């Protein structure tokens, strides 16, 4: 019955200030007991950063990145924002938002959580991907798919025939490869007898750049 | 100064069997742990708060019980749906959470099947060319990709790719992109993708020319 959205720039550059703001919907931001940010960095399990209480405004923060961590609250836009300061590459992660509970004990846990928003902390640029198809070499069984190559920056999306195919679909996660770009693979195994008879395209979108291609897939 | 350490690291566990994970904090703090699980691509969602009290919505499969230093989370007939990784929270204003555990089912031992892609014709033209091997649907979740140019090994010249376990069949694919120069490609004839896994009894190779 409540939901929370997270909104802020997916790319940004170092030493700069990460701003990402909150959303909130169901409910008033201050019916809450309190609300906290946590980030999931690469190979790393859940890590909180900040929490803020409704009823004083007092806020907790990491020790680690105290002086680098502000929040900001509008009850009129219902939302409350995170600021994080002299960013490094090492705060490259998927920024949650949460609603906190305190339940009789007064200890605070974490019941509602947003979608999450990649941010990449890089000084490099913008780049759309090149797809090329993967098909093999020119038996009850074909593996189809799609080479998504040297964009920046995460994520992409890769869906099949607009959506229509999921069966046997395998969409890996992206390698983060030596240039500072990625690339990932989307493969579909389909049966032989079928090639000719169905036609197979991967849409993959990259928002990042801007970047929207149907490849056809022989 | 309080950490919560969790084990094991991965968790195999049976269809249907039960699955025990372990939260340690390092001082005493009575009931002060909640349990969230995390699917890849998803959201945590609230499991247990309060060590042992359900989340509304959460069944009766599982259930977080301990108190003090030591605590666990059962999960008791083990579904496709539960393979996730599990995080334990300390109930602090300094808030911590464990490292995670990763819990998969067991299934049978299942051979991969190898496909190799040769790169299109219009990526030689872009100076690089990337060739892809492909492991789809296999159980046991390691196995070894060789990449061998005109006899000669090259593995540490790609990068592997391993996606969760599958919903329906509960398998792992792996994704290995070799990728070279197209001075370098059109210098080299044979191009093949050597595979060693449990399920199989050789070396599976697939190869091509040009």
């Amino acid at each position: 019955q409540v939901q929370l959205k997270e909104s802020g720039p997916g790319l940004v550059r170092p030493s700069e200030t990460l701003s990402l703001t909150c959303a909130v919907s169901g409910t008033s931001i201050n019916s809450a007991y309190a609300w906290g940010w946590v980030r999931l960095p690469p190979g790393k399990g859940l890590e909180w950063i900040m929490t803020v209480y409704t009823s004083t405004g007092n806020t907790y923060s990491d020790p680690s990145l105290k002086s680098r961590v502000t929040i900001s609250k509008d009850t009129s836009k219902n939302q409350f924002s995170l600021r994080l300061s002299s960013v490094t590459v090492e705060d490259t992660a998927v920024y949650f938002c949460a609603r906190a509970d305190g339940s009789d004990s007064g200890w605070p846990h974490f019941d509602n959580w947003g979608q999450g928003l990649l941010v990449t902390v890089s000084s490099a640029s913008t780049k759309g991907p090149s797809v090329f198809p993967l098909a093999p070499s020119s038996e009850s069984t074909a593996a189809l798919g799609c080479l998504v190559k040297d964009y920046f920056p995460e994520p992409v999306t890769v869906s099949w025939n607009s959506g229509s195919l999921t069966s046997g679909v395998h969409t890996f996660p992206a390698v983060l490869q030596s240039s500072g770009l990625y690339s990932l693979s989307s493969v579909v195994t389909v049966p032989s007898s079928s090639l000719g008879t169905q036609t197979y395209v991967c849409n993959v979108n990259h928002k990042p750049s801007n970047t929207k291609v149907d490849k056809r897939v022989e | 100064e309080i950490m919560v350490t969790q084990s094991p690291v991965t968790l195999s566990v049976s269809p249907g069997e039960r699955a025990t994970l372990s939260c340690r904090a390092s001082q005493s703090v009575r009931n002060r742990i909640a349990w969230y699980q995390q699917k890849p691509g998803q959201s945590p969602r609230l499991l247990i708060y309060d060590a042992s009290i359900r989340a509304p919505g959460i069944p009766d499969r599982l259930s977080g019980s301990g108190s003090g230093t030591e605590f666990t989370l059962t999960i008791n007939s083990l579904e496709p749906s539960d393979v996730a990784v599990y995080f334990c929270q300390l109930e602090a204003n300094w808030l911590t959470f464990g490292g995670g555990t990763k819990v998969e089912i067991k299934r049978a031992v299942a051979a991969p099947s190898v496909f190799i892609f040769p790169p299109s014709e219009d990526q030689v033209k872009s100076g690089t060319v990337s060739v892809v091997c492909l492991l789809n649907n296999f159980y046991p979740r390691e196995a070894s990709v060789k990449w061998k140019v005109d006899g000669v090994l090259k593995t540490g010249n790609s990068q592997e790719s391993v996606t969760e376990q599958d919903s329906k069949d509960n398998t792992y694919s792996l994704s290995s992109t070799l990728t070279l120069s197209n001075t370098d490609y059109q210098s080299h004839n044979v191009y093949a993708c050597e595979v060693t896994h449990q399920g199989l009894s050789s070396p599976v190779t697939k190869s091509f020319n040009r």
